[PDB]
């Protein structure tokens, strides 16, 4: 995708994270386990209502629209109905598949991008108290326990206090 | 419209 | 210890297009475009359609006796007719300003079929028992119900002048007939008079019709020929018919009530005990989605009308359970 | 030491809708919607409009005697109806193709009304002073300025045939009426002929026209009828009118220019001493945006109408002084 | 937004900064202040400038258009006249709404992505002669004088120069 | 050692327009817009076009003398008119429902031109050699070759009848006239009988003409006149002419079949021995791209018209070579 | 652009990589040259052609258009039918233009992507075996030939096979 | 058109 | 459609 994360350095999703569209896994010594993110979650699925609901918005109720008759006299204003009808399909029909499709790639790419943006994250929050292990996971240079993986998640990653052991085992 | 897809949502 | 950043995959098959790839698995979509119907005539919004059996538009105005009589009074949110109807104009001839007509019924919601002129009582010294074989009932020859086919009594077709005031306070639809026999024997044996004439005024309408004699191709056996007219005679207002022969006199008009959202549709389907926003030819459509791929002909609330096959938006992320 | 990278946030409230998010506050947008008028009548391009007061296009067509004269020639650049014109056809009865006269004066930029048939010179042994009560001015009972009621003089309508050469170099729009007597009494005692005719030929037009006679519901406190028929001369051709009765002659004609950019439009504003590069019926638009919501008739360079309640482009940042 | 600058790692804008749409804040021993960056500014005034016109130019001016009259036994021409007039004024109506919506979008993810590209272009002629305080924030590990300062805004500053005053400070 | 990572520019002078910037220089792009055509008219899918020479629609259809005469039997993909057409009607006279006609003839595929009324055996006791310097051929007076000018013969005008029935198994477009002398000693020494008439019928058309005699401005040195009438009699039927005066009879019709993709346009091009898929009145385009701003007017299988002179869609990457 | 890449911090292209989009150069003791990506190069071309060939599909194929006839009594019916084949006419010019002008912009901003995102990866496999010296290069800390820089262009790098000499080189 | 937010513009 | 620019690709 355009961001390189999904599909990219983050090579596939994850079966087992079923509360969220992203999120975390995490692993330490009191034992591992899947949790998303729902400030994010919650952010993309606010904005995909709101893309959703304005594609359906803007097509109008089609009101009662009936053929009329013309008599062998007539050929001339038939043709010219005709000609107006099949005109008003041909752009409607047009119009709805392009923006189908426009609005399908934009919104890969807002995935993509909100996946990216939540690693960036992450990553600044942690510094060099963790080192970049690919795919997307970062291994910790100290211990991490529930606590301090929750602090991580909720954006609150208290980089001093685990500073000194990291620098230690980092060495 | 919503997209219920999880329940925690806030829709 | 170690933490990982990832993103939803699920067992989802929904699969949509964009613009650099197609065919794309998603974990979540929706679907824009209805494309179910239910295979029936229902109502709209509560009020049932006219169905005209088998007559079309012409049968059922003119009186075709063929189909089964309407009550006095009906009231619809649409008209139906069927492809093969057999029942329309039974005595050939033209049909005057026949769209246009159409077109008006197509916002008229309700009639009252009513007798504008009785039979025994308007047109005295004149026969009103004139029948036709192009026009027949159980095997026998009739006539138009909503029409009277004046002709001669007693050797004589006196100047007839009759009139109607429209004090139903609604538009009353009045339509009437010009006979044109093939040759003058039968315009003397019938309207006794070779110069006849038919003249109908109302306050805006204002028409003279002259008989046209000579021979023609027979059609459903009838040389002769029989031009039908119709006029909108306003709130108040008079009508006034004045002939000394070819007259195809009214018996019958209708008081018309004016409606939206209203139309004429050519359906095969039946009515069902149902309720629904939106109607096709095809039947019924109950949805809230934006476009729909059923039918170009739509009654009511309907979704706009697409040739698409498909339009699907993913709202989830390119699944990959791998 | 430290330097920091960031972007602008000012005080501005101005708010705008993207496809993700609604009503997002901006620094910087620019207003693609005008919604402003002056709510008057002005100027197009340096030419005022032509009005035409108490009458629509068929009263001042026709010549009815309640508005007031207009001056010889006239130039405009767009045609003012008023919604509430009680002066129009005064004395009952069709206007011929109406419709179709609208739509060719939609692209007529000037009139000359010169006098095409004098009055005391074009019909001799004809009476020329016929008026009636329908078209009354001043209390009295009158008669269409631009037309002239011709009928029988000392006891005889001997047959007429007048003509007129277009030498203006311009088109040339003639009109005339043919009047239809409720009886044939009145038919006699005015035109003195029960088999009247009336012919009206040019190189290019070609009709016959024949009085109707049967009596009518009153229109105006009128049994009779008058239609009213048109043609438009091309420069050079001739018009011949032939007639031994009914005929309502013309006196006065129209030469015609023909322009751009013009049409007919229902107004209710007051002209005023102003110019614009774009009307509307509701006022002139002062605008160079792309989209107005102020009125689908628009008449010189307007902008294109919508439905649209905004249309707001950001051009600034996403604004967050906190 | 997409590129996560705006609203994103830099939190809020600046009030202070009052003659552009990107720019810089200092703060060294002859003081502090806002200057913006007038080339990126620029670029993108370039850009929407010609995104706006593009848009007005696409619409051509409207000439006249008025109604038409029709008599009572022309009803047919007379509702195909107004399908034309109604079908055109959808149409028109949903091009003019939906291009404005795509065009914001685009335009706000824009700027996003020119504020994240002046940081990371900052950043990277930094490199470790500063350390990274978060929210769009450089600490020198050296002095940085309003020379500096300027050297850094005009794209020029000697990394060598410094080199060593920041490996001292950075031990 | 040292690795880069970098992208593809080349030579290319290719300029795309984007919404941000415009005019920028890239290595790969595509056209979408055709703008080139062979100035040619070409056969369309292998089936040459109907020309008309000197002659529109009009002249062709009545049988005019000035052009060369078509094969008995002809099929073609479309029809071209030339702009100076001087050779249409050559005896004034109204046309009637010719633009319907011309509409019709849009979608025929083939015509067989066979005698429908012998000359000399379906008018007995009349007259059928009249010619008119209207209609000069080669300096001489002469006539309709598709029509018949029946007059007088001996000092009468018997009443004549006469049929044809259709058994070509395809629609039969016959025309006919009606001639209208300027006076009634013209209509005398012509037809014998003032009070003439025709009478046209089928199954499903039925019309009837009287003379209108009148003096009228001289056209193409003609103060008379000629109206020209057509119907379409469709398989099996038969049709009816009957009259004692004043008609310009039939002589020869046309056998129609019906096409799809067809159409009549004005072109100043040759025809040339070539083939297309996409006919435009300039020349014929060959291309697979979308759109074409070349002309408005296709036949057959075309790009989508569009005013823009450039739509060029970049492939490639911003081409810096610097 | 948008991701910054081309013009960007990579100035400029190179005419000697003739057999692709996106590529690299290389320098070591064998020699230098260039190489474009096949892997990133297929993966545009496929997007792109399907953006094209998507572009022509959604127009369809234009069938017989000609223009029709009127008498100097059908006036409003000329002028109707005028008022239809001009209103068709502009919606489609309208739709055409602003199409290609919005592809072209989301093509340009693609390729971008691509180049940043190859640019990424290859950063990502070298880690601190290398220095980014600017210009989207990298200096290795080691001896990289043919084989090495083979590895790298094809997804492979050995870092801890390089490790010891690269951070004795970067001491 | 122009946009003249700030005085060092360009237009 | 195909956009030959290489001959490697695979069109
Ligand atoms: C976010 O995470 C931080 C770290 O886990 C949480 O801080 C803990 O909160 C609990 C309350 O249940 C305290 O009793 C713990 O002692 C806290 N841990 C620390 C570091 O002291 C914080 O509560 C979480 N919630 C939010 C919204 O920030
Ligand atoms: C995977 O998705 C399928 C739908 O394709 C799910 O199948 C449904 O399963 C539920 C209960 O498990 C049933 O009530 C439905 O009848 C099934 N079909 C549909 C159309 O919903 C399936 O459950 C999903 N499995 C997992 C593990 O997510
Ligand atoms: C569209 O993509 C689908 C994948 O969702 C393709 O279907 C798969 O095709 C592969 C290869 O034949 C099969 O192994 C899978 O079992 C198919 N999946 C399913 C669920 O049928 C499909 O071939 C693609 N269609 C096109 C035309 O691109
Ligand atoms: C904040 O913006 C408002 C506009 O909403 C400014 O108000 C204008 O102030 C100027 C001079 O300061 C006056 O000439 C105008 O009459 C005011 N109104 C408008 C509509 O411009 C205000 O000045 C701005 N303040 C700051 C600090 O930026
Ligand atoms: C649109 O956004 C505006 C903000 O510009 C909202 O208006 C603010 O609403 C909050 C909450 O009521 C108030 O505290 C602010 O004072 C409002 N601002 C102004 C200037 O009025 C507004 O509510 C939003 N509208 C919708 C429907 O979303
Ligand atoms: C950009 O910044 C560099 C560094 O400040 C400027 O170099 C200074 O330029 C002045 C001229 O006014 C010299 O006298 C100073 O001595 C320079 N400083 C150094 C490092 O020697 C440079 O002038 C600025 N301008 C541009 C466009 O680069
Ligand atoms: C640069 O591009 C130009 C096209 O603008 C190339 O010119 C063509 O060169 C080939 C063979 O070299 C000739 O067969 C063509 O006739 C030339 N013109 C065209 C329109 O193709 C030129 O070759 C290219 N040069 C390089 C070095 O890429
Ligand atoms: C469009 O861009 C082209 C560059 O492809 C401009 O043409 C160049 O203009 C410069 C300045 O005059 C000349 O030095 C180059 O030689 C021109 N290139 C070519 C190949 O002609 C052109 O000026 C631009 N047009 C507009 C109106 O923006
Ligand atoms: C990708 O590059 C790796 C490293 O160059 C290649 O590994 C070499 O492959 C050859 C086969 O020709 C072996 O004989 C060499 O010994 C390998 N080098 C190493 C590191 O042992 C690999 O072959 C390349 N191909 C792919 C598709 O990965
Ligand atoms: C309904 O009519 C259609 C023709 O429109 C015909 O194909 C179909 O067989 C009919 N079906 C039924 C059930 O009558
Ligand atoms: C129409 O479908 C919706 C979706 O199930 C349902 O809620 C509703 O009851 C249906 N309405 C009727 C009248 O069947
Ligand atoms: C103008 O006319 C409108 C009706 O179109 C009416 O609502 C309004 O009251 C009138 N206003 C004035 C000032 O005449
Ligand atoms: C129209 O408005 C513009 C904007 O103020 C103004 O420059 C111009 O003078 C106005 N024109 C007239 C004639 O009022
Ligand atoms: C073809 O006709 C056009 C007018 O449509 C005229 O401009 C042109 O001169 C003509 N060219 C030829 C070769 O006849
Ligand atoms: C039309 O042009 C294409 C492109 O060169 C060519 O392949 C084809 O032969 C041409 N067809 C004809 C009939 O000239
Ligand atoms: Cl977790
Ligand atoms: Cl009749
Ligand atoms: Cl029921
Ligand atoms: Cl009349
Ligand atoms: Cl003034
Ligand atoms: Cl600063
Ligand atoms: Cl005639
Ligand atoms: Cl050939
Ligand atoms: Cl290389």
């Amino acid at each position: 995708g355009l961001f390189g994360a999904i599909a990219g350095f983050i090579e596939g999703g994850w079966t087992g994270m079923i509360d969220g569209w992203y999120g975390y896994h995490h692993q330490n010594e009191q034992g591992s386990g899947y949790a998303a993110d729902q400030k994010s979650t919650q952010n993309a699925i606010n904005g995909i209502t709101n893309k959703v609901n304005t594609v359906i918005e803007k097509m109008n109720i089609q009101f009662t629209a009936v053929g009329k008759e013309f008599n062998k006299l007539e050929k001339r204003m038939e043709n010219l109905n005709k000609k107006v009808d099949d005109g008003f399909l041909d752009i409607w029909t047009y119009n709805a598949e392009l923006l189908v499709l426009l609005e399908n790639e934009r919104t890969l790419d807002f995935h993509d991008s909100n996946v990216k943006n939540l690693y960036e994250k992450v990553k600044s929050q942690l510094k060099n108290n963790a080192k970049e292990i690919g795919n997307g996971c970062f291994e910790f240079y100290h211990k991490c326990d529930n606590e301090c993986m929750e602090s991580v998640r909720n954006g609150t990653y208290d980089y001093p206090k685990y500073s000194e052991e990291s620098k230690l085992n980092r060495e | 419209x919503a997209l219920e897809y999880f329940e925690w949502l806030s829709x | 210890d170690t933490i990982c950043i990832g993103y939803h995959a699920n067992n989802s098959t929904d699969t949509v297009d964009t613009v650099l790839e197609k065919n794309v698995t998603v974990t979540h979509s929706v679907n824009l475009l209805e494309d179910s119907h239910n295979g029936k005539l229902c109502r709209l919004k509560g009020i049932a359609p006219l169905q005209l059996g088998k007559c079309n538009i012409a049968g059922w105005l003119l009186g075709n006796p063929e189909c089964d009589p309407l009550l006095p009074v009906r009231s619809w949110s649409y008209i139906v007719e069927t492809p093969n109807s057999e029942n329309g104009i039974c005595y050939p001839g033209d049909f005057i300003d026949y769209e246009e007509l159409r077109e008006q019924l197509s916002s008229v919601s309700s009639f009252e079929r009513f007798e504008i002129f009785p039979k025994e009582s308007s047109w005295p010294n004149h026969n009103t028992n004139g029948v036709t074989a192009a026009c027949s009932h159980e095997g026998k020859s009739s006539f138009y119900r909503n029409l009277l086919w004046l002709t001669e009594k007693e050797g004589s077709y006196p100047k007839l002048k009759n009139s109607y005031v429209n004090k139903k306070g609604k538009e009353v639809l009045v339509l009437w007939g010009i006979h044109h026999p093939p040759n003058s024997k039968e315009q003397q044996n019938l309207y006794q008079n070779e110069n006849a004439y038919v003249s109908v005024v109302t306050s805006n309408y204002n028409r003279r019709f002259t008989p046209e004699i000579a021979e023609r191709p027979k059609v459903r056996d009838q040389a002769g020929r029989m031009n039908y007219y119709w006029t909108l005679l306003k709130p108040g207002d008079t009508i006034i018919f004045e002939a000394n022969g070819n007259l195809i006199a009214p018996m019958y008009a209708f008081a018309l009530s004016r409606g939206f959202g209203s139309g004429i549709i050519t359906s095969n389907a039946s009515m069902h005990e149902c309720n629904t926003k939106c109607q096709t030819p095809l039947g019924a459509i109950n949805s809230s989605l934006p476009y729909q791929n059923i039918h170009p002909v739509t009654i009511g609330e309907c979704p706009k009308y697409v040739r698409s096959a498909k339009l699907r938006m993913v709202t989830g992320l390119r699944n990959i359970p791998s």
